[PDB]
RNA sequence: GCUGACGACCAUAGCACGAUGGCACCACCUGAUCCCUUCCCGAACUCAGAAGUGAAACAUCGUCGCGCCAAUGGUAGUGUGGUUUCGACCAUGUGAGAGUAGGUCAUCGUCAGCU
RNA sequence: CGCUCAACGGAUAAAAGGUACUCUGGGGAUAACAGGCUGAUACCGCCCAAGAGUUCAUAUCGACGGCGGUGUUUGGCACCUCGAUGUCGGCUCAUCUCAUCCUAGGGCUGAAGCAGGUCCUAAGGGUAUGGCUGUUCGCCAUUUAAAGAGGUACGCGAGC
RNA sequence: CCUCCUAAAGAGUAACGGAGGAGUACGAAGGUGCGCUCAGAACGGUCGGAAAUCGUUCAUAGAGUAUAAAGGCAAAAGCG
RNA sequence: CGAAAGCUAUUUAGGUAGCGCCUCGGACGAAUACCAUUGGGGGUAGAGCACUGUUUCGGCACCGAUGCAAACUCCGAAUACCGAUGAGUAAUAUCCGGGAGACACACGGCGGGUGCUAACGUCCGUCGUGGAGAGGGAAACAACCCAGACCGCCAGCUAAGGCCCCAAAUUCCUAGUUAAGUGGGAAACGAGGUGGGAAGGCAUAGACAGCUAGGAGGUUGGCUUAGAAGCAGCCAUCCUUUAAAGAAAGCGUAAUAGCUCACUAGUCGAGUCGGCCUGCGCGGAAGAUGUAACGG
């Protein structure tokens, strides 16, 4: 698996060597019985839109982003529990690390790539 | 708002009450013109002594006592006014 | 024939018709005892509040 | 095996509250009807009834109920159990002519 | 994951679960049943996990009957949404279980390997259960 | 004894199957001139009639195959008072539905006609 | 007879916005902080055991599912405070918990030794300095026996 | 504004509760007198079929009711 | 004497108005309430598949079994509501008028919607309490329980709750249970705690345990597999010598080997074995200023 993280979104790509097997969209049909948020997981948290509590003066951005990556990990683990195979975490170094201290099975992670480009719109 | 499941299915309409039902029950004294049943359709049918309005309202045609019955081959509910 | 009815429990916080059964029996306070004819209609009032009155 | 002992269930032992009290006294209410005469209300000891229900020909043979006196040849027609606990709650016997 | 093919209505009132299972408290099709002694909701996920664990233990030599079907949609509210603004969307399906109901029946197998499969299934269910025989009355 | 008309009642009255009925009555039935009918048709309606038949229908009788009716007992629920582990339970009053045993091939009234 | 006077008991025949330049009267009737209630979510634990582990469910890990505990994340509510309970981070100075990071004692091990892994007992002490960024964090460099997880108004601005 | 449910077997009864309609139409689709009975299914029949129209046999409404739903509808309120 | 925090409407929503509820005056006089008997209509609780849907299995859409439903009903209560008749009890009901206040309600029950059958959450219905209510109990505690304070008393009886000491009243009586300070937080699940109950199996033809001897031949059953030998998996599970011994219930091996077990005989001598049901216990059970989860 390739878990792609940004501060605004998460993607999940199933892969075999050089090729993408599936990208886990709504049309994947392996996300049907998902109890967590299915991919692509947009970060629609309260601080990103503005309803919330604890406006900017609280400086809760890190805690909110940590919980968002925790939910992303919940989705990844749910999809992995049926088709176990290792995961590669792709994203900014800060996002990778926030994910690492939140992942349910951090010993399943084989690699972390922090220099991949156009993580939101990329192929 | 994670899972975005706040789906608007907007239906908050309802009509005003119509206050249908049985107005006078069995064995009660009744005078002509008194409304006995308000209803939609003939949940109750008019027997002797009671008339039926354009609205299917049942009313006493003459004085007396209201009587409820099940009569006929359709086992219909009937309201009558007995002279008593 | 008559019977003796005594109030043993407060009627203060009971149902409206239970307070009215106490009033129709003639009972006004705790330990008040009244004489009332022993008919089915007064027996029904006793039965309505039988948890708070006793018949001697 | 096909014989059981009963006790007459009086009119003060009938109804919901008296039935619950009767089962608290380890008795099962039962009714014998059919045949020719009027229904008779009886009580069966629950341990005896459970032991009888263990046998499988009990449900297809002619049973004999001895109500402390009179005898009744019957057939078990219905059996009411507790939905969850499973113990027998009521028994229905039909006289054989 | 059982689910009705189509429903008259999407959403349901909560309701109440009261009373004993006077219907469905009998081993009807099989020879061996697992019945519930407590009440509650049986999720379709629970039904699927229990069915899988019975099927694996009986190994295609026996027949299983699932006596519970999840036909009640349960709505859920997502996180970070206030109270109100309309009933939440349906997230999963349950069956209403009363004390006494048979959930699973097994037939065509030994008593021992039926009891093992039923115990295995009970382990995955949100109910206190008991294993019952088929009587005739 | 039976037939017809009009009712009461509205399956314990119904359905199905079989049997009986033509002196009265009823029904088919004959003809379409006439009255009257048909978006065509004497099928239905209508008229004028008795050569024929109870075939159909109808009426009557029999039965339990279906339907319908239906206990007794038990269970569920429940008003009031109390208790509770919130499931329920106790006292008292009430009491199903389903199912079982069982029942049923209706019962009456006014008038006329043949016997 | 003439009203989508449809905000449909219809304010005028006739009507939009900005305010961080602001102002008044009020409200904890009502939000943002912190407390409280809750615990969905989160974290931690436990139950089952399909499996992985050369063999071998249970050394280690635990799919599908089930059950708790905590208050500890993201939330829900709007009970307290609007005749004012100063925000984040740092500094200083702390204090408690144990779900233990080191040190201490143990069982098991897929424990030869050395090193470990997991769990049990254990809170007495100890538990870095820098580069970057306001950061908390995080990444990184170099160490250390170790560089703990938390609560304390996310401890501490009438202490900075 | 109307219909159903929530609504706890009289009426009423809230929520940014769950679902649907209305802001018309008709001089006949109104009145009356007279007359009629639907949907389907099977069998037979030129084009002609899964299904056109014709014939037969079952068919208390499984139809219709200008229109949403509910209630009603054989004396039909349905159709001439 | 004594509310209301409701309905309707409102550029209304914390304002106001009509109605409801309070008071005062007048009229009227049982028209009122309670209960008994009695006349009604109902579609709820329950229930059920006859319709609308939905569900499973079998036979062959239909048949037969089998489930479920707010917007399904072939059915169907209790209550409640509307009437009648009749007692007794009672500071009634109704109408006309003067004066209001109130239209932020809260909790505990019960029936629900909503929420997570979460919330000291929210929205209705319905009862009680608070509001606007003191006293006693619940350690403390508007809303819980008992009970409605005119004033005075160094009199008596009781309610809820209590009676070893704080602290008034039993170190009361009878029968039993618990050993966990359980009582005096917490589940799935686990266990050979302990008491009781309804039944079973075996036993002086010697039961249960222990100990001694055996536990075998076809045969490595066939298939599979790299192997596959009682013991990965799949299909059989047959025969023989027997006193007995499984085509094996475990450990072990790469597969073998090996060690057991079931089972039989011997020794021993008297009760013993395993399920079910009920009561009370046990583990599961970790948090932050101080014991700190009986007020002591």
């Amino acid at each position: 698996y390739t878990v792609v993280l940004t501060r605004d979104k998460a993607r999940l790509i199933e892969a075999a060597n050089d090729r993408v097997v599936a990208e886990f969209d709504t049309d994947n049909a392996k996300q049907n019985n998902m109890e967590g948020i299915p991919f692509p997981i947009d970060n629609n948290g309260l601080y990103t839109t503005g309803d919330g509590g604890s406006d900017r003066s609280a400086n809760n951005e890190n805690s909110y982003l940590k919980e968002f990556f925790n939910q992303v990990d919940k989705s990844v683990q749910e999809l992995w529990g049926e088709h176990k195979m290792p995961l590669v975490i792709v994203g900014d170094v800060r996002n990778i690390s926030y994910y690492k201290e939140v992942c349910d099975r951090p010993e399943n992670i084989i690699a972390t790539v922090s220099n991949l480009t156009e993580l939101e719109d990329g192929n | 708002a994670h899972k975005k499941a706040a789906g608007s299915s907007r239906n908050g309409r309802d009509s005003n009450p119509k206050m249908l039902g049985v107005k006078i029950f069995g064995g009660q004294a009744i005078v002509a013109g008194n409304i006995i049943v308000r209803q939609r359709g003939t949940e109750f049918h008019a027997g002797a002594g009671v008339g039926m309005g354009r609205d299917h309202t049942l009313f006493a045609l003459n004085d007396g006592v209201v009587k409820f019955a099940t009569k006929g081959k359709f086992n219909r509910r009937y309201v009558m006014v007995e002279e008593a | 024939k008559t019977m003796k009815v005594t109030q043993l429990k407060s009627g203060a916080h009971r149902l409206k018709s239970h307070k009215a059964s106490l009033k129709g029996l003639g009972l006004r306070r705790i330990n008040h005892s009244v004489v009332v004819e022993d008919t089915p209609s007064t027996r029904g009032m006793v039965n309505r509040v039988n948890y708070l009155v006793k018949v001697e | 095996h096909f014989a059981l002992n009963a006790v007459d269930r009086s009119a003060e032992l009938q109804g919901k509250g008296a039935s619950r009290r009767l089962r608290k006294q380890n008795l099962v209410p039962a009714i014998i009807y059919g045949g020719n005469e009027e229904p008779a209300s009886i009580s069966i000891k629950i341990n005896e009834l459970v032991k009888a229900l263990e046998f499988e020909a009990f449900f297809s043979h002619i049973l004999t109920i001895t109500v402390d006196g009179v005898e009744e040849q019957a057939v078990i027609k219905a059996l009411q159990r507790h939905p969850a606990k499973g113990f027998p709650m009521h028994a229905d016997f039909q006289r054989i002519v | 994951m059982l689910q009705p093919k189509r429903t008259k209505f999407r959403k349901m009132h909560k309701g109440r679960n009261t009373g004993l299972a006077h219907r469905g408290s009998t081993v009807a099709f099989g020879q061996f049943g697992l019945k519930s002694l407590t009440r509650g909701r049986m999720t379709a996920r629970q039904i699927e996990a229990a069915r899988r664990t019975i099927t694996r233990k009986i190994k295609r030599g026996g027949k299983i009957w699932i006596r519970v079907f999840p036909d009640k949609p349960i709505s859920n509210k997502p996180l970070e949404v206030r109270m109100g603004k309309g009933k939440g969307p349906v997230e999963y399906w349950v069956c209403e279980i009363k004390p006494g109901k048979m959930l699973y029946e097994l037939e065509g197998i030994s008593e021992e390997l039926a009891r093992e499969a039923l115990t295995l299934a009970a382990a995955k269910l949100p109910f206190k259960t008991t294993i019952v025989k088929r009587t005739i009355m």
